[PDB]
């Protein structure tokens, strides 16, 4: 039964290796949502920082790719930082090679294309992460574009990750049915933020600090992760309606 | 580490047999029956496609007959993907000599080339060997017409009639009744199909279900003429010969 | 580190077997239906965009891939497996033809070579075959429009018409009935809307369903005028919209 | 080295080198052979940089011995020319070429015909009825134009042959101490021991 | 253009006698007209009763005589701590300078 | 299946353990060491009486001051042998001398452990390298696949080399001559070996300071097999 | 590269994949090396199982190596072309460099170092052969007859034979072979050759080749007739 | 069990077998032992001899004029490990005109024989060191396993048997560390150490092996009737 | 079962056994702690004495790395040391290229992404060393812990070992009882005390003390070893807490 240790065919077809990637994808517990506004892509996180001895500042699974791309990870942070600092470099390669700034869903393509080959080769194995990219794209506008262990990516209206992410999957859908449209029909980021995360607070029936949340922005030739003050006012709003 | 998993393709059995050899041949007694027979003004090769479909485009199609030069074709039994590799690697030698000697490349010459590729891959490298048996017809101003044989061992040999693939037992035994050595190329298509025709799984034996080639002198004077049939040409000798 | 898989994956089992190749034929199996037919002035490829999200953006996954200006494939099985031999396809097509003759490759010639990665990947050290199966459908000059399916192991064969994947045994029988070498190309996608209903569970229309076709010049979607002999791509994805006025006289 | 000539008869091939080998200011040896056996139908002399035409002509001669040997079979004249030329025109762009003028005669024993090649360090190949390298052409050519016949015998070959090293021997400063005759027919290959 | 050589001058002189041997040498380095160093070692003790001088080019010659040093070094490592013998350290330097054929030390070694 | 340079749970190599066995089936091979000179003497064993013994090459040369007998899967010291003369003459290249016995055998063991996943197993044969040199006189060496060399006063190695060590540990003495060793290795060959020794089948050869290293004719062989056979008769 | 160390030792002291080799070697077609005062002879058994076959352009058993050398074999048909080709671009590269060709030990030695090195090489199997290799060193008039075999070991022979029932046919040479007088004659050796395959191979039709090599790179292959007419003569006398 | 196959397979209670039983190697080999004052540092040997007819294994290795070691184990490995401290002795000299710091050559060694035990084809080492020196902070021992651990010691001793002479080190420590400007008495409690670890057999003249290194005293070895004084 | 035997091989859990395996010998090794301060960090590390022949003060365990970085571990001795060098050639290189000293998050994901790579193939081990380090940089102070999966977060106080979970406690009252944080000379008593409290779980063997420092004010930002009377007053310190 070695056709389960290496990413080679079992007789069903199925690549077992892959499958077990996607099973360590929650090792860590966490939820992720991404949403799209107007002028906007927003992704937030949960932050759990269990150990008292930990420098919270430094736990994160949210990373800056570029100056336009950001990027959530779920799962283990070892394969998420892998996954980031390749993603990094890909994305300044791009630029220098092509003279204009890697968009989103090429780069989602380029990091699935890499997840594809760990699928096939056998020495190398699969990254246990889904990769959630997000930007506004000078040609395509607000993006989500999602990346997994098979190699697999797509476009998004919305999406969500993690162990509770078909609860999220249904709360965020049923709310584009009424809705009818393809995004969250807002001006500001800081709304579209205060709608992501009471979505997820209804989605998971949990209430969230400001250091239980960890928050993603990206804008036309910017992306940018908020504060814990940042994140505490948007809250604040939330309470107040 | 890596080598847990390592099948090691190019070793010895006790009995001093080569396991992924034999378990290639078994693969190749699976696929189509192709049969070549020498005749002193020409040769002929026959082979039966496998289970066809009415919806396969039969006359852009080609699984069995294969050109490597003006003067030498070949025909294939066992994985067509591997038998394209190889046929490749044949033109390119055959072409590779054209260039060097100026000369049309001798039969065997070829035939060896090959066969040592094949050779290679039993004894080094830890890859699988290719799942192909070869019946090569051809011409040169040497030998006159000759059929061989290769087998993914690397061992060739040379033939007055032949079959690769599935019921060469049963075929090569009509052969051996049938054949004469002053037998001429249409004697030797009637003995060809005549011969497809018993050892066939099929329950008859139709045009659509074969590809057929002849390399004639049958060309106008001192010069030779390959004729990779059509469908309606297959079609006719068919008639002609009363098979159907 | 090093790749030290230098040894083949696949190998003849005794009874002359290549399991990993028979394996990648049943996940080609497990997947989704997709079907080509060739008429006499055109071709047409078609398959079901299966979305695996409703929140998921299907015309962002493009199942069905442009080659070149007159060639175009479309799958059955892996997804990613097939989204790599596209770029392999398109590169191939370049490097190994176009850079060398002035022009893009005949239809069968670039299905040789795709066949040829795929058979590598059956032979080659440390790798396991690719999971797809290819449809391909093209025009080219002396050759006319042709189509042709591509297996795992490497081996391809030109169809009239085929299905491969879930239901393609089925399909394949609702095809032999219907097709005949006098059909026109609006007949043919006609034959497809009809054959590929037949697999379809959910929503039948132009936004659940992925429709190219190869036909006529399109010197509409060529981008520039000036050159008489460039006439545009023969390559044509149809719309949702086009599906659905189809949909319409089903 | 010298002086290298050439010329196809009725029947045979006759090939005319010089026996001197100079080494800027003396001579060293006056009987050298600047020649090698390719197969037993198959003659070719040579001339050009010291060192490297005796390293060329026997990498070739174990070259054609080694395909005899495998086919058991005698390569055509034709095709081993080819073969020459082939070797001289990849080495004309090598790091350090061979600096090797040849003639290949040799008698095809298929076709029942002599055949004389005139190949130069470049991969220049041109078959002949008479040829020549170097210096060599601009005495002989003259003569060979006028008296050459198709259909001359070997003996009258050799006689055209003599009046042209007469000529040379007359005009060139150059004392290339005579020439070694060689005899390339049907039957083999053969020296002429009195010239 | 760069000139990878110089001539530091200099002047060595070996002679042997029935039962006994002397190398000789002047310990004025320079270059041109100038003096670099009035005393500046130029013959060396390279154990095993051997003395040795590299003169010419200064640096070949410090670089050679280094390089032997060493040989001699891994000589007894190599060899049981066998004595090399004067006609053996010879031919080891003829290797020494030969491996450097076609970019010589530009050196005259006296041993 | 389980790695080639794998140790033992007792701290051993696996591979060169068995390559150890594969030299135990081997014929026998003995080596005596005096202040006279170094005597090899090897078992032939021919599998056919078509066989032509002469052409059964168990005894080289390795330089004019080194001899080499050889017990195991002999084919493989054909390398060992090439790379044997190679450093011998290599050394005398660059220092203008004779190389020292140790300093051989030591070039020739380095070799021996050059294995893994350089060559893919350990050597199956074992080597008794004799010679002479000015500092340390007449030397015997035994070369094993582990790659250490042991040097002894007197060796046996191959099939029956337990019983032929048992009898070397009797009858060695620091004063013996080259004449007794001769005799001495023929005695316990002919005792060791299945056929009746003679000069077709068991080859002798010695390593001198003046004549250098020398194997012995079957003629001169023959006549030191009839002295044996005599002195035995004697007593 | 593939890396693979594929022979290796067992616990007994045995390499596996060696002696596998020489399973293969007993499944091959027999041969038989004779050498006689003057000349040495090659024979090689043909297996009937196979007719219909091309005997102008399927691979004769015996190869010539060099116009004096001549190598014949038993065991895998592919490998032997390997050895071969090596032995053949060897004797050449010998008489560019040494200006003489090669001697028979010398051929014998470089075939032999070649299938040792592949007992101890990673990623690569032995050979599947052993061979006969056979002629006349030049500028000497005495025969000489060599074997090698998969481990690499090769020795000089009167007479040896190898291949399937070399056994039976190696009994036979044992008792039928005098090395104080051997055959005198080409005629005598032949005979000799012929009668030790007749105890093995079934029909004295087509199924025996011999070849004859004689000094100064004399070699000739005997045809079916004329050795036909050693079967019938062998025969004849037996009738007694 | 299942996880000794090769060097690069942690056991489930995080072990290295093939480390492991490299370091079993090194118990099968006969004693050496190292101890050093202030000013000197000694090597003291038991050479085995394969039998009578045989001589006896060599033991002490010299790396430079102020260094060497001592084996137990594979041989060929300690030539293998000597040779590359010997090349690292030499470097600093020859780039740096300076003797290389034992303690220094110590962390060479363990980084070399930590290549080997993370990598997938090798193997361990099959053998352990004692080496001495003499730099310029004084006198040194060091004790190096093929598993990488390199340790400094006032004394030691590896080998089978060994843990008889490391207890009368032990008990010695403050007396041997004393004997400062006296070559002779620390080579006399480096003997009467290793004699500890003796079974049955005894000290004699080609059986016994010592070096030492010094203040003004190069690393210098002593065999046969040199060290019948000792005995 | 099986997914154990070979590193970068997923279980059905989605585990890599390999490197939890590797974390057992982190587990068996000696204490080892990092104490982030106002404005520097404190290492320390319990060294067991295993024999009296064992030097004093010689076999030094805690590295540095280029001038500013300090690095101790817990496992594989060797591991570590290979580790380091790693993070020598890392930082070397950052500082050939970028001219500034490599700042303390960069060099931790720099070892991070070196760690991670050995989980990535079966033809390597994963680390046997769980490593603190930490250092000064333009931004200030820093103290991370990095683990056999290539694992690595920033902390206040980080303890590994065989003796961690008591090591841990104590980390977690200074914590607390510290919100406005602890200096430099403060750190490296109770630095002491923990190690001292820590050795309970290797109590059979006596020990020696190693500790060191990085401090803006009291060392100019470099690493140094914590040496002579501040040793033996932090010792001192130590010994009597624990009566
Ligand atoms: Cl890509
Ligand atoms: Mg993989
Ligand atoms: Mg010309």
């Amino acid at each position: 039964g070695y056709d389960r240790h290496i990413t080679i065919f079992s007789p069903e077809g199925r690549l077992y290796q892959v499958e077990y990637a996607f099973k360590a994808t929650n090792q860590t517990n966490i939820n992720s949502l991404a949403v799209r506004g107007k002028d906007c892509t927003v992704v937030i996180s949960q932050k759990k920082v269990p150990d008292k001895l930990l420098d919270p500042t430094t736990v994160s699974y949210i990373f800056c790719i570029s100056r336009t791309i950001g990027m959530v990870v779920n799962g283990p942070i070892p394969d998420a930082r892998n996954a980031a600092l390749r993603a990094k470099a890909e994305a300044a390669e791009f630029r220098y090679k092509y003279g204009y700034d890697m968009p989103c869903d090429v780069l989602a393509k380029r990091m699935a294309n890499l997840s594809q080959i760990y699928t096939q080769r056998a020495y190398m194995r699969p990254l246990g992460v889904i990769l959630t990219f997000v930007s506004v794209d000078e040609e395509l506008g607000p993006s989500i574009y999602k990346t997994d262990p098979a190699g697999y990516y797509v476009g998004y209206k919305a999406t969500a990750t993690g162990p509770k992410q078909q609860e999220i999957t249904t709360n965020l859908e049923n709310h584009f049915k009424k809705s009818k449209i393809d995004h969250i029909n807002e001006e500001s980021w800081e709304k579209v933020v205060e709608f992501a995360i009471t979505h997820m607070i209804d989605a998971l029936g949990t209430e969230f600090s400001k250091n239980d949340l960890e928050v993603g922005v990206a804008t036309k030739d910017k992306f940018f992760t908020l504060s814990a003050e940042n994140i505490e006012e948007r809250l604040v709003a939330i309470a107040e309606q | 580490g890596s080598r847990r998993y390592d099948s090691r393709t190019t070793i010895f059995s006790p009995e001093g047999r080569l396991y992924q050899v034999e378990y290639a041949l078994e693969s190749i007694s699976h696929a189509g029956t192709a049969i070549g027979i020498m005749a002193s003004d020409g040769i002929v090769l026959a082979a039966e496609r496998k289970v066809t479909s009415t919806l396969l485009e039969q006359d852009t199609s080609t699984e069995k007959l294969y050109k490597l030069n003006d003067k030498i074709a070949v025909a294939v039994a066992g994985l067509t993907a591997d038998a394209e590799i190889l046929i490749n690697t044949a033109r390119i030698h055959a072409q590779n000599y054209l260039k060097t000697y100026n000369e049309d490349i001798p039969v065997e010459i070829l035939v060896r080339r090959l066969s040592d590729i094949k050779q290679g891959y039993t004894q080094h490298g830890g890859l699988r060997p290719f799942g192909v048996s070869f019946i090569y017809a051809g011409y040169d101003d040497r030998y006159g017409y000759q059929l061989y044989t290769s087998n993914p061992s690397g061992n060739y040999t040379g033939w007055k009639a032949i079959s690769v693939g599935a019921n060469t037992s049963a075929a090569q035994t009509l052969l051996q009744m049938d054949y004469k050595d002053d037998m001429k190329v249409d004697d030797a298509i009637e003995l060809a199909l005549k011969t497809l025709s018993k050892t066939t799984d099929s329950s008859a034996l139709t045009y659509d279900r074969l590809e057929f080639a002849t390399i004639r002198k049958g060309a106008n004077d001192g010069e030779v003429y390959q004729k990779i049939f059509k469908p309606q040409e297959i079609k006719d000798i068919l008639v002609k010969t009363g098979i159907t | 580190m090093t790749d030290r898989y230098s040894f083949s994956l696949t190998t003849f089992s005794p009874s002359g077997k290549l399991g990993q190749i028979d394996y990648a034929l049943t996940a080609v199996k497990q997947g989704v239906t997709s079907l080509g037919i060739k008429a006499t002035n055109g071709v047409v490829i078609a398959t079901e965009k299966k979305s695996s999200s409703p929140l998921a953006m299907s015309e962002t996954l493009s199942k069905v891939s442009l080659l070149t200006p007159d060639i175009g494939a479309v799958y059955s099985g892996m997804g990613p497996d097939y989204r790599v031999l596209v770029d392999k396809s398109r590169k191939v097509a370049h490097t190994s033809y176009k850079r060398i003759y002035g022009e893009y490759p005949p239809t069968k010639l670039l299905v040789s070579e795709v066949a040829k990665i795929m058979q590598e990947a059956t032979q080659s050290g440390g790798v396991r075959p690719f999971g797809v199966s290819l449809l391909i459908a093209g025009h080219d000059e002396f050759n006319g429009f042709s189509l042709y399916q591509v297996d795992p192991s490497g081996s391809y064969f030109p169809w009239k018409a085929t299905a491969i994947g879930k239901g393609s045994v089925a399909a394949k029988t609702f095809l032999e009935k219907r097709w005949n070498d006098e059909l026109e190309l609006e007949d043919a996608i006609h034959i497809a809307l009809l054959t590929l209903k037949e697999s379809v569970e959910g929503e039948f229309n132009g936004d659940t369903i992925e429709l190219a076709i190869i036909g006529d010049e399109n010197p509409d979607l060529l981008g520039y005028t000036g050159i008489p002999t460039d006439k545009g791509p023969r390559f044509r994805k149809l719309t949702s919209q086009e599906i659905n006025d189809r949909l319409e006289a089903l | 080295m010298d002086i290298i000539l050439g010329i196809r008869v009725q029947d045979s091939v006759i090939l005319a080198s010089s026996k001197a080998v100079t080494r800027g200011i003396s001579v060293l040896k006056d009987s050298d052979d600047k020649t090698r056996q390719l197969s037993p139908h198959t003659l070719m002399s040579f001339a050009g940089e010291a060192g490297d035409t005796v390293q060329f002509a026997e990498y070739i001669q174990a070259n054609i011995q080694l395909y005899s040997i495998r086919e058991d079979y005698e390569l055509s004249p034709q095709a081993v020319s080819s073969f020459v030329r082939q070797e001289l025109a990849k080495s004309i762009r090598s790091r350090r070429p061979y600096q090797v003028n040849v003639l290949i005669g040799g008698y095809d024993k298929k076709k029942n015909k002599p055949e004389l090649y005139q190949i130069d360090y470049l991969g220049t190949k041109v078959e002949l009825p008479y040829g020549a390298h170097g210096y060599s052409g601009f005495y002989t050519f003259s003569l060979l134009d006028h008296h050459y016949r198709p259909d001359m015998t070997t003996e009258e070959g050799l006689d055209l042959l003599k009046l042209c090293v007469q000529e040379l021997e007359k005009r060139m400063p150059m004392d290339f101490k005579g020439v070694i005759v060689k005899i390339v027919d049907k039957d083999g290959i053969r020296q002429v021991d009195d010239f | 253009q760069f000139n990878p050589y110089g001539d530091n001058g200099g002047t060595i002189l070996g002679i042997a006698g029935e039962d006994f041997a002397v190398l000789a040498g002047d310990t004025r380095n320079i270059t041109d007209y100038s003096i670099n160093s009035r005393y500046e070692p130029k013959v060396f003790d390279c154990g095993d009763n051997i003395v040795m001088s590299a003169n010419g080019f200064a640096a070949d010659g410090d670089a050679l005589v280094k390089r032997f040093k060493n040989s001699v070094k891994w000589y007894h490592f190599d060899h049981n701590d066998k004595k090399l013998s004067i006609n053996s350290a010879a031919r080891n330097i003829q290797h020494l300078l030969y491996g450097k054929r076609f970019f010589p030390y530009y050196v005259h070694t006296i041993i | 299946d389980r790695g080639v340079s794998t140790f033992s749970p007792e701290g051993r190599l696996f591979q060169v353990e068995y390559s150890l066995e594969a030299i135990k089936l081997g014929s026998t091979a003995i080596g005596i060491a005096t202040k006279e000179g170094v005597v090899l003497g090897v078992e032939k064993r021919a599998t056919s009486p078509l066989l032509e013994s002469d052409s059964i090459e168990k005894i080289v040369e390795i330089d004019r001051h080194i001899g080499c007998a050889m017990s195991g899967l002999t084919a493989d010291a054909r390398s060992m042998i090439e790379h044997a003369r190679t450093a011998a003459v290599t050394h005398n290249l660059y220092y203008d001398e004779d190389i020292n016995v140790e300093s051989l055998t030591q070039s020739v063991c380095d070799l021996a452990l050059r294995f893994g996943e350089l060559m893919s197993r350990p050597f199956g044969v074992a080597l008794l390298i004799a010679g002479h040199d000015a500092d340390d006189g007449y030397q015997l060496f035994h070369a094993e696949p582990s790659g250490t060399f042991y040097r002894y006063n007197a060796k046996a190695i191959g099939s029956g080399s337990e019983g032929a060590q048992a009898e070397l540990l009797n009858e060695w003495h620091s004063s013996l001559t080259l004449k007794e060793a001769e005799l001495l290795v023929l005695k316990i060959l002919k005792q060791v070996m299945e056929e009746k020794l003679d000069e077709n089948n068991a080859q002798l050869s010695c390593i001198t300071k003046q004549d250098g290293f020398k194997i012995y004719d079957n003629e001169k062989t023959a006549e030191l097999i009839k002295e044996l056979k005599e002195k035995e008769a004697a007593e | 590269g593939y890396d693979r160390a594929l022979s290796i030792f067992s616990p007994d002291g045995h390499i596996f994949q060696v002696e596998y080799a020489l399973e293969a070697v007993k499944r091959g077609t027999c041969a038989v090396g004779v050498k006689g005062k003057n000349c040495v002879v090659l024979g090689c058994e043909r297996r009937s199982t196979l007719k219909l076959q091309d005997t102008r352009i399927t691979p004769s058993k015996v190869s010539k190596i060099d116009s004096h050398v001549v190598l014949s074999f038993s065991g895998l048909n592919a490998d032997s072309r390997i050895l071969i080709e090596k032995a053949r671009v060897e004797a050449q590269s010998h008489r560019l460099t040494l200006e003489d060709p090669v001697t028979v030990e010398y051929l014998t030695r470089y075939v032999a170092g070649v299938q040792q090195r592949y007992t101890q090489s990673g990623g690569v199997r032995p050979f599947g052969v052993s061979t006969l290799i056979a002629g006349f060193d030049p500028r000497d008039d005495e025969p000489k007859l060599y074997q090698t075999e998969p481990s690499g070991i090769y020795s000089s022979w009167s007479a040896q034979t190898i291949g399937r029932n070399s056994k039976t046919v190696r009994e036979f040479l044992e008792k039928n072979y005098d090395r104080k007088e051997p055959p005198a004659t080409v005629e005598e050796c032949v005979k000799l050759t012929v009668r030790s395959l007749l105890e093995v191979v079934q029909t004295g039709a087509k199924n025996i080749e011999i070849t004859v090599v004689k000094p100064d790179s004399d070699i000739v292959a005997l045809s079916s007739e004329e050795i036909n007419q050693y079967v019938t003569q062998i025969e004849q006398e037996k009738q007694e | 069990n299942n996880y000794d196959g090769d060097t690069v397979t942690f056991s489930p209670t995080g072990r290295l077998f093939q480390v492991e039983y490299a370091l079993e190697a090194i118990k099968q080999g006969s004693v050496t032992v190292g101890l050093r004052s202030n000013t000197h540092a000694v090597l003291v040997a038991l050479k085995r001899n394969a039998d009578e007819l045989s001589s006896y294994q060599k033991k002490i290795i010299k790396c430079d004029e102020h260094m060497g070691l001592s084996l137990a184990g594979l041989a060929p490995d300690a030539r293998v490990l000597s040779n590359y401290l010997r090349q690292q002795c030499n470097y600093s000299s020859l780039v740096f005109n300076r003797k290389l710091a034992v303690e220094r050559a110590g962390h060479l060694l363990c980084d070399k024989a930590q290549k080997n035990t993370q990598s997938y084809g090798g193997r361990p080492y099959g053998v352990g060191l004692l080496i001495i020196g003499y730099d310029k902070s004084g006198a040194h021992l060091l004790e190096f396993q093929p598993s990488g651990n390199v340790t400094e010691l006032y004394g030691t001793a590896i080998g089978a048997r060994s843990q008889g002479a490391k207890t009368y080190l032990e008990r010695t420590l403050d007396t041997f560390i004393k004997i400062d400007g006296n070559p002779d008495e620390l080579i006399k409690a480096g003997v009467e150490a290793i004699s500890q670890s003796l079974r049955d057999e005894s000290l004699t003249v080609d059986n016994l092996s010592i070096a030492i290194v010094g203040k003004d005293t190069p690393f210098t070895i002593y065999d046969g009737e040199a060290v019948a004084k000792y005995i | 079962t099986g997914y154990d035997l070979s590193n970068s091989v997923f279980s059905p859990d989605g585990r890599n056994f390999q490197v939890e395996y590797a974390v057992k010998a982190v587990e068996n090794g000696t204490t080892s702690i990092g104490i982030k301060c106002n404005d520097g960090v404190v290492f320390a590390v319990e060294k067991l004495i295993t024999s009296k022949l064992l030097v004093p003060q010689k076999n030094v365990k805690i590295q540095v790395v280029d001038r500013h970085i300090g690095c101790v571990y817990s496992g594989l001795i060797p591991d570590g040391r290979h580790l380091v060098n790693r993070g020598r050639e890392e930082a070397a290189s950052f500082k050939k290229l970028y001219k500034t000293p490599i700042p303390i998050p960069a060099f931790a994901d720099r070892l991070g992404q070196y760690v991670q790579a050995h989980t990535l193939y079966n033809s390597v081990r994963p680390f046997g060393v769980s490593t603190i380090f930490g250092g000064v940089d333009k931004n200030g102070a820093h103290l991370y812990m990095l683990e056999p999966s290539g694992s690595y977060w920033g902390y206040k106080g980080a303890a590994t070992g065989k003796g961690r979970q008591s090591a841990k406690a104590e980390l977690e009252k200074l914590v607390d009882h510290h919100p406005e944080g602890l200096s430099a000379r403060e750190a490296v008593k109770q630095a002491a005390k923990i190690i001292y409290l820590a050795h309970e779980d290797n109590k059979e063997k006596d020990f020696e003390l190693e500790i060191s420092w990085c401090s803006l004010s009291e060392t100019n930002g470099l690493h140094k070893f914590v040496k002579g009377d501040l040793l033996q007053e932090a010792i001192d310190f130590a010994q009597k807490e624990i009566n």
